[PDB]
C-alpha cells in the first residue's frame, strides 16, 4: 500500500502524461456518390458519325467526346452501372480513376493496335485477358446469396421490401441493399432459397444430444435420398459407410484417398448424412486452402443445396458483415446466441486471425482439408485448431506420411490426443525382428482409422507412369566449381570479375547449385564465354555455353529434340526459380514456345498460362514449374512427359509434380525422366527420398483401407532394401506382383554424352540462327 | 544460473512502489544500468588507488569516485546513503 | 476530388506529435537486415547474425538519426528557416566532431 | 535475359523516403528538403560501417563467424554510445 521508501532529493514535480489532444489544431482540421470502377468503353459516343478519321491517335480531349464509359459508382450494386460521358459526369469524386482508365486502356490499346512490331501471339493474348476481365466484370451482376430482408421507407414511398444481396465473385463488403422486385425477376431461385433458409427445418438448436449413445449404423448399399447432387460412385459410397461407421463408434479419421477420387464429394455427402439422418445439424467447420475453396463452394451448392453453408473469407468489414448478419438467429440480443448456419467454410489464415471469434463456438464437426499442413505439432495452426471445442474431428489428405513417423504421430495426436504413442523413429540399420513387430503394431493400430484408396484400384483405365532415373556426369566447369566449394577456396572463387562476395554459408545449397548449372553463380557466364567462345557472345556461342556448362543440359537438349521430333509435350520441374530463368533463357535463344509458372507469377496469369497450355490449338511445347507452387489444383492434362530437373527432399512433392500430368482420364502413357548429377550431393538427396518412399510403402501402403505369414518375410525384404544403397534406346517414351512393382523406378540408368563443343547447333540450326542474326541488323530495332 | 540483478531491483521497486510491476525489457535495462554504474565507480576508484600508489580500494576511494561521477544532489545523497550504510555495518 | 484541403504544416505537426509519443522502430526490419548484411560482407565473408544483434543495431541507428535530426533542426532554426537542408546536417556533424 | 545476379546493391535504398521522414518527425522536423534523403543514407551508412567493423573485430577475436548482440553492444560502448536493453 503505502511505500516504505521515499526520496530526499528536492526535485520539482513533473507531469509524465504524454497523451496529446489535437483539439487546438481543429482550426485547420475540420473548422457519397462518385466514380468507383470504370469497366468498359464504347467507340460511339451518341451516334455513328461516320467511318472517316479512322487513322492517327486520339488525345485526352479527343476521347472526352468520342467514348462513353461504363461506370460502377460508389456504394452501388453493379446493376446500376451507367454508360456516361465526361460532360455527362460533371465533377464527382473518382474522376482521376476515369482519367487513368482512359489513358491506360485507350493509349496502350491503340499503341498495340497501331504498332507494326506486334505479333499474332501478343494480340491474341491481349484479347484473351481483355475478354477475361470484361466477363469477370460481367459476373458481378448475378446474385449469389440473399443475406437479410428489411422494410425500408423511401421519400414518400410507404414501405418497401429491401433485400441484402451478395454477388458472385464479390464479397460481403460488397453486399448491397436492393429492391425485392428486380431481385425476384432476376434470379428467383436464390430468393426461394432465402425463404427456405428463413423457416428452415434444420437448425443447430434442433440438434440431437447423443452423449456416447449414438445409434448403430447399417450399411448403405444405395445412395441416400437427401444427397441429391449427381450420382455417388461405389467407392465413394464405401467411403460414406466407413465415415459413418467410424462416427458411430465415436472415433475420428483420416480420409487418405489419392487426388482425383472426389474427397470433397465424400465429405459433403457425409455432412449431409450427419445433418439429415442423425440430426446432428449443428455448427460444422471445414478448414480448406484458399485456392480449392471455390471447388468446395460449388460442391456444397450442387450436392447439398438445402444446407446453410456460409463462406468466411475477406477483410475485416466483410468478416464483420458475416459475423453480425449471418452467424446468429438472434444477433441483436446479448445473452445466449444460438447459431444460424450449418456449415462454415474457412481458411487457415482466418483460423489464425479469428481464433478468438471462432474458438468460442461449440462445433459439432471439424473437417480439415490438406491435413499435411497440420503435419507439424509446433505450428501456430496446430495450436489454434487443437484448442477448438469440437466433438468430432476429421483430416482429409492424400499424403498422411511425408518425411518421418513424427508427422503421422502429430496427425493421430490431433485426431486422438493420448491413445496413440510413438517414441521410436524407424532406423534402416538394425533390421531386427523388434522393428518389424513395431511396424506391424503400428499397422494394426491405425488400420481402422485411415481409409486410403489408390487411383489404380478404382477407375481401371488409367495408363501407367514410368519413372526413369538418369545419372549424368559433370562438366569441367561443374567439376572445378564442386572442387572449389567442397575444399573451400574463397581466393579461387573470388577470382574472376572481382568476385561479388561469394557466400559459402549453406555449403549443400552451393553444391546443389553447382550440380545444377555453373551459371547460378555470379560472374560465371563471363569466364565460360571468354574461355571458349572468346568473349564475343555473338548469339550462337551463348547457347553453346548454356548447353555445355552443365552436364544436365546436354541430356536436356537431347531429350527436347527427341520429344519435339515425336508428338509429345513436356513439363519441367525445378526446385529453384533461378534455374527456371536459366531454362527460360535457353528456350528463348533456342526458340521454343514455352510457358512458365512459379511463385512470382500471380494467379490470374497462372490461370491464363494453364488455360493456354491446355487449349487444343496450343503451340506451346514445354511448361516449366517450380515444384512446390500452385497447390494441388493445377490441371496439366495435355502434357505427356515430366522432367524432374531437381529432386526434392520430400518425395511427396515429386509425386504431386508427377501427378500434375498423371491425372484421372489421361489419354497417354506418362513418362518421367529424373535428371541426376553423378557423384554429387544429389546422390544422398535421392537416397533420403528412397528411404522416405520405403517408409511410406511400409506404414501407409501396407495398412490401406495367409499373407500374414509372408508379411514377416516381405517386411524384412523391404527393410533390407531400405538398408541398401541404390547407387551400386535410353530416352524411349514407351514401356511394354505389387512388391516387385516397387522395386522398379529405383534403378539408375547412367547416361554418357561425350559431346564436344562443335557438335551442337547443327547445320539446320546454325543456318537459322545466322540468318536471323543477319536479318536483325537489316531491320535494326 | 544467469547471475543477474533482477531480484534486488524488484525488492527496491516494492520498497518504492509496492503495487507497481515491471516488464522484462525494463528489468534488463535496470540490470544494464546497475552494471554500468558499478563498472564506472569501480574503474574510477581503481584509477584513484593507482594515482595515490595504494594497493587497496577502501570506502574512501568509492566515496571519491561517487563525488567524481555523480552530479549535484545525487552525489551528496549517495554519499550520505553509503556513509550511513558503512556506519550501520561497522556497528553490528 | 474532395473539398476541405488541409494547410501545409499542420499535418506535419500532427506527425511530429504522433511519432514523438510512440516508441516503435520507424524503419522496416527486412531492408535494415539487408543493409547490415551488405555492409558486413565487406569486412568479413560468411558472417552469421543473431536477430538481437540486428535489433540492437537498428535501435542504435534510429537513436543516432533522431538525435542528428534534432541537431539539424536546431541548425535550420538558427539560420531563420524551417526546412532542413544538407548543410544543416553538415554543420551539426562538424560541431559534433564527426566531420572535424 | 531472365537470368541476373543474386546479389543486390541498392540496399541503402531500402531506407526509404517515408522512413527518413518518420525519423525526422521523431526529431521534431517540420519541413524537409529533397536532398536530405541521400545525405541521411550516407550518414547512416558511415555510422553503420563504423559500428559493424568494431563488432566484426570483436567477433573474430572470439574465433566466431556469428555476430552476437553482445559484440554490437561492446562496439557501440567503445565509441561512446552505450545501449541498454541488450546487455542482460
Amino acid at each position: 500500500k503505502i511505500p516504505t521508501r521515499f526520496s530526499n532529493r528536492q526535485n520539482k514535480t513533473v507531469n509524465y502524461n504524454i497523451d496529446y489532444s489535437d483539439d487546438d489544431l481543429l482550426e485547420s482540421e475540420d473548422d457519397f456518390h462518385g466514380i468507383d470502377i470504370v469497366i468498359n468503353h464504347r467507340l460511339k459516343t451518341s451516334l455513328e458519325e461516320g467511318k472517316v478519321l479512322e487513322k492517327t491517335v486520339p488525345d485526352l480531349n479527343n476521347c472526352k467526346e468520342n467514348y462513353e464509359f461504363l461506370i460502377k459508382w460508389t456504394d452501388e450494386s453493379h446493376l446500376h452501372n451507367t454508360w456516361e460521358t465526361y460532360e455527362s459526369i460533371g465533377q464527382v469524386r473518382g474522376l482521376k480513376r476515369l482519367d487513368n482508365y482512359c489513358k491506360q486502356f485507350i493509349i496502350e490499346d491503340q499503341q498495340v493496335r497501331l504498332d507494326p512490331y506486334v505479333t499474332a501471339e501478343d494480340i491474341e493474348i491481349m484479347d484473351m485477358e481483355r475478354e477475361r476481365r470484361l466477363d469477370e466484370f460481367e459476373e458481378f451482376h448475378v446474385p449469389e446469396r440473399i443475406i437479410d430482408s428489411q422494410r425500408a421507407s423511401l421519400e414518400d414511398g410507404t414501405s418497401q421490401l429491401q433485400y441484402l444481396v451478395k454477388w458472385r465473385r464479390l464479397n460481403y463488403d460488397e453486399a448491397t441493399w436492393e429492391n425485392a422486385t428486380d431481385i425476384v425477376k432476376l434470379a428467383p431461385e436464390q430468393v426461394k432459397h432465402f425463404q427456405n433458409r428463413e423457416n428452415s427445418k434444420i437448425l443447430p438448436q434442433y440438434s440431437s444430444n447423443y452423449t456416447s449413445q449414438r445409434p448403430r449404423f447399417e450399411k448403405l448399399s444405395v445412395q441416400p435420398p437427401f444427397i441429391k447432387g449427381g450420382e455417388l460412385r461405389d467407392f465413394q459410397l464405401t467411403g460414406i459407410n466407413w465415415m459413418a461407421f467410424l462416427w458411430s463408434k465415436g472415433d475420428n479419421g483420416i480420409l487418405a484417398d489419392e487426388m482425383g477420387l472426389g474427397k470433397t464429394v465424400q465429405t459433403v455427402a457425409f455432412i449431409s448424412w450427419l445433418i439429415f439422418a442423425r440430426r446432428q445439424n449443428g455448427p460444422h467447420i471445414i478448414v480448406v486452402p484458399l485456392s480449392t475453396m471455390p471447388a468446395w463452394l460449388d460442391t456444397f451448392e450442387k450436392w447439398a443445396p438445402d444446407l446453410n453453408c456460409i463462406c468466411y473469407m475477406g477483410n475485416q468489414k466483410s468478416r464483420d458483415t458475416i459475423r453480425e448478419y449471418e452467424f446468429y438467429t438472434n444477433p441483436r440480443a446479448k445473452g445466449k446466441k444460438t447459431m444460424k448456419f450449418n456449415v462454415l467454410l474457412t481458411t487457415y489464415e482466418y483460423i489464425l486471425k479469428d481464433r478468438a471469434e471462432l474458438g468460442s463456438i461449440k462445433w459439432q464437426f471439424m473437417a480439415v482439408d490438406e491435413a499435411h499442413r497440420l503435419k507439424n505439432a509446433e505450428s501456430s495452426l496446430y495450436e489454434s485448431l487443437n484448442s477448438f471445442k469440437v466433438a468430432n474431428r476429421m483430416l482429409i489428405t492424400g499424403t498422411p506420411l511425408q518425411n518421418n513417423i513424427k508427422e503421422l504421430a502429430a496427425l493421430v495426436n490431433f485426431l486422438m490426443p493420448g491413445r496413440f504413442t510413438i517414441d521410436q523413429e524407424i532406423d534402416f540399420e538394425n533390421q531386427d525382428e523388434e522393428q518389424e513387430e513395431y511396424i506391424h503394431d503400428l499397422h494394426r493400430r491405425i488400420q481402422p482409422f485411415i481409409l486410403r484408396r489408390l487411383k489404380k484400384d478404382v477407375e481401371k483405365s488409367l495408363p501407367s507412369k514410368t519413372e526413369r532415373i538418369l545419372r549424368v556426369e559433370l562438366s569441367d566447369v561443374q567439376t572445378e566449381y564442386y572442387k572449389n566449394i567442397l575444399t573451400k577456396n574463397y581466393s579461387a572463387l573470388t577470382a574472376g570479375a572481382k568476385g561479388g562476395h561469394f557466400s559459402l554459408l549453406n555449403i549443400m545449397n552451393e553444391l546443389k547449385k553447382a550440380s545444377n548449372h555453373p551459371y547460378l553463380f555470379d560472374n560465371a557466364e563471363e569466364r565460360v564465354l571468354q574461355k571458349f567462345g572468346d568473349g564475343k557472345m555473338t548469339r550462337e556461342n551463348v547457347l553453346r555455353g548454356l548447353i555445355m556448362s552443365s552436364g544436365k543440359m546436354v541430356l536436356l537438349d537431347q531429350l527436347l529434340t527427341r520429344l519435339k521430333k515425336d508428338g509429345h509435350r513436356v513439363l519441367i520441374f525445378s526446385q529453384m526459380v533461378r534455374m527456371l530463368d536459366i531454362l527460360g533463357d535457353y528456350l528463348s535463344i533456342k526458340g521454343i514456345n514455352f510457358q512458365r509458372l512459379d511463385g512470382t507469377v500471380p494467379s490470374a496469369q497462372r490461370r491464363i498460362s494453364i488455360d493456354h497450355f491446355n487449349s487444343p490449338d496450343s503451340n506451346d511445347f514445354v511448361f516449366l514449374l517450380s515444384t512446390r507452387a500452385g497447390g494441388l489444383g493445377i490441371n496439366l492434362m495435355t502434357a505427356d512427359t515430366v522432367v524432374i530437373f531437381d529432386s526434392d527432399w520430400n518425395p511427396q512433392a515429386d509425386l504431386q509434380a508427377m501427378a500434375r500430368a498423371h491425372r484421372i482420364g489421361q489419354k497417354n502413357h506418362v513418362m518421367v525422366y529424373r535428371l541426376v548429377s553423378k557423384d554429387t550431393v544429389e546422390e544422398e538427396v535421392l537416397e533420403r527420398a528412397r528411404k522416405k518412399m520405403i517408409l511410406e510403402y511400409a506404414i501407409i501402403s501396407l495398412g490401406v483401407t495367409k499373407k500374414n505369414e509372408p508379411n514377416a518375410g516381405e517386411l524384412s525384404a523391404i527393410l533390407k532394401f531400405g538398408a541398401g544403397n541404390m547407387f551400386t534406346d535410353v530416352l524411349n517414351h514407351a514401356e511394354d506382383l505389387g512388391g516387385e512393382e516397387f522395386l522398379k523406378q529405383f534403378e539408375v540408368t547412367d547416361y554418357k554424352a561425350d559431346i564436344d563443343w562443335d557438335d551442337i547447333i547443327p547445320e539446320e540450326e546454325l543456318k537459322k540462327l545466322q540468318d536471323e542474326e543477319q536479318k536483325r541488323k537489316d531491320e535494326e530495332y | 544460473r544467469k547471475e543477474s540483478y533482477a531480484i534486488y531491483v524488484y525488492k527496491v521497486l516494492k520498497q518504492v512502489h509496492p503495487d507497481t510491476g515491471i516488464s522484462c525489457k525494463a528489468m534488463s535495462i535496470m540490470n544494464s544500468f546497475v552494471n554500468d554504474v558499478f563498472e564506472r565507480i569501480a574503474g574510477e576508484a581503481s584509477r584513484l588507488a593507482h594515482y595515490n600508489k595504494r594497493s587497496t580500494i577502501t570506502s574512501r576511494e568509492i566515496q571519491t569516485a561517487v563525488r567524481l561521477l555523480l552530479p549535484g544532489e545525487l552525489a551528496k545523497h549517495a554519499v550520505s546513503e553509503g556513509t550511513k550504510a558503512v556506519t550501520k555495518y561497522t556497528s553490528a | 476530388k474532395k473539398p476541405h484541403r488541409y494547410r501545409p504544416g499542420t499535418v506535419a505537426l500532427r506527425e511530429i506529435r504522433r511519432y514523438q509519443k510512440s516508441t516503435e522502430l520507424l524503419i522496416r526490419k527486412l531492408p535494415f537486415q539487408r543493409l547490415v548484411r551488405e555492409i558486413a560482407q565487406d569486412f568479413k565473408t560468411d558472417l552469421r547474425f543473431q536477430s538481437s544483434a540486428v535489433m540492437a543495431l537498428q535501435e542504435a541507428s534510429e537513436a543516432y538519426l533522431v538525435a542528428l535530426f534534432e541537431d539539424t533542426n536546431l541548425c535550420a532554426i538558427h539560420a531563420k528557416r524551417v526546412t532542413i537542408m544538407p548543410k544543416d546536417i553538415q554543420l551539426a556533424r562538424r560541431i559534433r566532431g564527426e566531420r572535424a | 535475359a531472365k537470368r541476373h545476379r543474386k546479389v543486390l546493391r541498392d540496399n541503402i535504398q531500402g531506407i526509404t523516403k517515408p522512413a527518413i521522414r518518420r525519423l525526422a518527425r521523431r526529431g521534431g522536423v517540420k519541413r524537409i528538403s529533397g536532398l536530405i534523403y541521400e545525405e541521411t543514407r550516407g550518414v547512416l551508412k558511415v555510422f553503420l560501417e563504423n559500428v559493424i567493423r568494431d563488432a566484426v573485430t570483436y567477433t573474430e577475436h572470439a574465433k566466431r563467424k556469428t555476430v552476437t548482440a553482445m559484440d554490437v553492444v561492446y562496439a557501440l560502448k567503445r565509441q561512446g554510445r552505450t545501449l541498454y536493453g541488450f546487455g542482460g
